[PDB]
């Protein structure tokens, strides 16, 4: 890659191209997409309950019963990234500071 | 404004301006009577012989008196109530544009029926029906409150006016840049 | 006890219960606890009865949020004092020869 | 010190101060002594009444991350997310 | 004009309009029958009240019940009749407070707040990036040359 | 309006053609875009540069050869039959009499409206080195269209082999506010109303917001509920390590 090919490709395709929306990049994809995305977060938190309650019920004795290994780690990584996205979008709802005033 | 097309004499320019004058009398659409003043229309015609109708109605919006304009005109255009009705919409319209930033620097939006009463030459009880006809015709969009006497509108047709307007417009964008120096610099240190 | 159970109560109704001295004595003792925010009420001398100023409805306020942000770090307090303790013994465990 | 403490009981919480009653709270013999105590404590005076407008408190040097912040209040929650990330780092 | 009159009709001139012009209104011998004109006044008055409360809700969000009774040309017992009929038949829905004498539009709270209504705050700043795109091209041509 | 989708291969090949011709700042490069303009979203699947000569000091000096267009169009028929000329691109930030008069020249070989493109060879500021512009008359008026970068399945994958969150959006959002502050200042000195009419329209878009204060605390309420679940993530790691610790204490015993 030359000097021109380096700056052009990184500005066009590197992993996924979100640019040109840069101010609305995560703002429109999340806070403005709340129509149906995370809508009914109380039900969204209920989804994380059923995912955890299913695998946590398997082994409470820390021994071999249902023959499993990563069962407690299955719901750990799934609901961790969902919660991380739930918090970042929620704090940036009023964090953009559109200056509504009255 | 077209130089090559529509080549007419000086006498036909005042006759066309007469049609432009009576065109805006019966409706408020496309800005107001002051819109034709910025265009080379009123400045290209004489100020007498009833060609000043567009000029007098611009200053009559801030004064808010029909008797001052009715004394300088004839019975032909003063007998139509449509001219008197649609002129009141433009008088409050100036007060309707004050809801964003005009006087208050805190962007507080409040509208009292007593301020627009003397401006539009209309009583207080007829204010509720004046704004009601504006939504039916699609002039303004928003909601009103009869209990608290408060009116909030989304927009109407923000004008081309300048001076103190563009001065306040820059101040609101400073608050956008003030968050860069306040909230923005804190996130950069994280 | 009497202020939380009874919102609007007269001045002489308290002296008849606890058998206090006079009406001026109870007026000073009620105004003493409102300094630290204990009773959370007001004394109206014109009307002559004490009214409780707590309407609750604080769910919409930010007061519960101050405790919420503290309890986020309280869970993380046991996290930094623990994960280090797993590898603490593991050194001498892995250094010894195993069968 | 006794009169200054009993006066502060009805000052901050109790809003609109009376005239002849407060004279008996602090044990004032003369009514002119009551007005002299109001000037040193900066009590707003209106017609036939004395109010207290100082219930609201502000300024007091600088306060960060305490007592209802505005821009820093959001960063407190945002710091908790980066806190767990910094530990894994 | 009578079709669009229901929006701005205050029911002040309603008896005057039917008397001045009465082609189909008061005296009609075509496409009608009856022993008197009572069928003209009773049927027309009940409709103009029902069509009036439809536009009033779409305009006034919160209005005093005392001022509302003057617009309907009715009494306390007559006003409650037409309101209970439109709500029971599924026409319109509003708030009626007898002791408070306050009439409200009854705005639905099911919008889930920031999950929906926040879409209006992004459209506030949305058109800026578009208008700037048109200005960058136009500003440099006229100011540069 | 319409939409424009430009593949990254078109913009990558268009910049190198500027270097292949050794064009300095006194001249600009012009080329033709190929694609399908029939749909509402204009897409450019091919492009080629043209030997465009221009004088910077004289706006009346331009050189455009139409003979290379007829031959190149016939050569592409034996390559891809679905590719037709949808317009023409050009380089340089400025729009002068050279680029405006040639807009009707490519219109003879283009059925639909030729798509105008300002290509930035130096890539100055933000993203999008090339902006999508459409020609329309009321004087030539060029309106901006949304420009999106989208490629095929193997095209996006092939580029990744060549190169093989919260703070990111905030830093990019603050740059947009700073660009607006200079937008009103540069426009104010130019007049001393059309753009300001659209700006003052979208500015207005706590009487009605008295109940809108609670919705801020309602989302913060779920954040703590989420932190309760987020805490459970590490509560299992608190249990997971003791699963080892019971086996750790059984090691020294066996040694």
């Amino acid at each position: 890659k030359t000097a021109k090919e380096t700056k052009m490709l990184m500005n066009l395709h590197k992993e996924q191209w979100q640019s040109g929306l840069k101010m609305y990049d995560y703002e429109e994809k999340e806070e403005s997409n709340l129509a149906a995305t995370k809508s009914m977060v109380k039900i969204a938190e209920q989804y994380s309950k059923r995912i955890e309650e299913e695998k946590e019920l398997t082994e409470e004795e820390l021994k071999t019963r249902y023959v499993g290994r990563q069962d407690p780690k299955k719901h750990l990584s799934e609901t961790a990234d969902e919660t991380l996205e739930n918090n970042i979008v929620s704090v940036l709802t009023a964090g953009v500071n559109s200056v509504a005033i009255k | 404004t077209l130089e090559p097309s529509t080549s007419i004499t000086l006498a036909e320019r005042q006759q066309l301006a007469y049609d432009l004058s009576i065109s805006a009398l019966l409706g408020d659409k496309i800005y107001n009577f002051g819109e034709l003043l910025h265009h080379p229309i009123m400045e290209t015609i004489v100020n007498d012989s009833n060609y000043d109708w567009l000029f007098q109605l611009l200053n009559a919006l801030t004064v808010g008196d029909f008797d001052k304009f009715d004394s300088l005109i004839k019975v032909q255009i003063s007998k139509i109530p449509i001219l008197a009705q649609h002129e009141s919409f433009l008088r409050q319209k100036i007060c309707l544009m004050t809801l964003i930033e005009t006087v208050f620097v805190k962007n507080i939006r409040m509208l009292s029926f007593e301020d627009i009463s003397k401006a539009t030459h209309l009583p207080k009880d007829n204010v509720e029906h004046l704004v009601m006809r504006a939504i039916s015709l699609g002039l303004l969009k928003g909601s009103i409150d009869q209990v608290n006497e408060l009116v909030t509108i989304s927009w109407v047709q923000p004008r081309i006016i300048s001076g103190d307007q563009i001065t306040k417009m820059k101040d609101r964008l400073v608050e956008w840049n003030d968050q860069v120096e306040k909230l923005g610099k804190k996130m950069e240190a994280r | 006890i009497i202020s939380l159970t009874y919102k609007k109560i007269s001045l002489r109704d308290i002296c008849l219960k606890l058998n206090l001295d006079s009406e001026q004595t109870v007026e000073y003792m009620v105004s003493r606890a409102i300094r630290d925010g204990v009773i959370e009420a007001k004394i109206n001398h014109e009307d002559g009865f004490i009214e409780t100023t707590e309407l609750l409805n604080i769910y919409d306020s930010e007061d519960p949020q101050q405790v919420f942000d503290e309890r986020i770090k309280f869970a993380n307090q046991l996290h930094d004092e623990y994960l280090v303790s797993m590898r603490y013994p593991e050194d001498k465990k892995t250094q010894q020869n195993e069968k | 010190a006794i009169r200054d403490e009993i006066a502060k009981n009805t000052e901050l919480s109790y809003d609109f101060l009376p005239l002849s009653n407060i004279k008996a709270l602090l044990f004032f013999n003369n009514e002119k002594e009551t007005e002299k105590f109001a000037l040193e404590r900066n009590w707003p005076i209106v017609n036939s009444k004395v109010y207290f407008n100082n219930q609201s408190k502000e300024k007091a040097d600088y306060e960060d991350e305490m007592m209802h912040e505005e821009d820093q209040k959001t960063n407190i929650i945002e710091k908790a997310m980066d806190y767990a990330i910094s530990i894994e780092n | 004009s009578l079709v669009k009159l229901f929006t701005t009709n205050e029911l002040m001139r309603w008896p005057i309009v039917q008397k001045t012009y009465e082609p189909v209104l008061n005296e009609d011998d075509l496409a009608f029958g009856g022993e008197a004109n009572k069928h003209h006044w009773e049927d027309l008055q009940k409709r103009v009240i029902e069509h009036n409360l439809r536009v009033i809700s779409e305009y006034y969000s919160r209005i005093t019940l005392l001022r509302l009774n003057e617009l309907l040309d009715l009494t306390e017992s007559q006003t409650e009749t037409y309101i209970s009929d439109l709500v029971n038949q599924g026409i319109i829905y509003a708030k009626v407070n007898r002791p408070a004498k306050i009439v409200n539009f009854e705005k639905p709270k099911n919008s889930s707040q920031l999950l929906n209504e926040w879409s209006h705050n992004v459209d506030e700043l949305l058109e800026h990036i578009e208008t700037i795109g048109h200005l960058i091209t136009k500003e440099e041509i006229m100011h540069g040359l | 309006h319409e939409k424009v989708t430009i593949a990254p291969l078109v913009l990558l090949s268009a910049l190198d053609h500027y270097e292949r011709t050794q064009t300095k700042e006194n001249k600009r490069c012009v080329g033709v875009i190929l694609g399908d303009a029939n749909s509402s979203t204009i897409r450019v699947t091919n492009s080629f540069a043209l030997p465009f000569e221009e004088d910077e000091k004289n706006s009346d000096v331009w050189f455009l050869d139409h003979n290379y267009i007829e031959n190149m169009n016939e050569m592409c028929k034996k390559i891809n039959a679905k590719e037709k000329l949808i317009g023409w691109y050009h380089s340089g930030p400025k729009l002068r009499a050279s680029d405006l008069k040639i807009n009707e020249l490519f219109k003879k070989y283009t059925q639909n409206n030729p798509l105008l493109l300002i290509v930035d060879v130096k890539q100055q500021g933000v993203g999008l080195p090339t902006d999508a512009y459409v020609a329309i008359e009321q004087e030539k008026t060029f309106l901006h269209l949304p420009c999106t970068i989208e490629a095929e399945e193997a095209e996006e994958i092939g580029v990744e082999h060549l190169l093989r969150i919260r703070l990111t959006n905030q830093l990019k959002s603050l740059k947009g506010l700073q660009s607006k502050l200079k937008d009103v200042v540069e426009y104010l000195d130019k007049v001393i109303h059309t753009i300001l009419g659209k700006l003052q329209d979208v500015f207005n878009l706590n009487n009605l917001q008295k109940a809108l204060t609670v919705k801020t605390n309602d989302e913060l309420m779920v954040i703590y509920i989420s932190n309760l679940v987020r805490s459970i993530i590490a509560f299992d790691d608190l249990i997971e390590n003791k699963i080892q610790n019971k086996k750790i204490q059984e090691q020294r015993v066996k040694d």
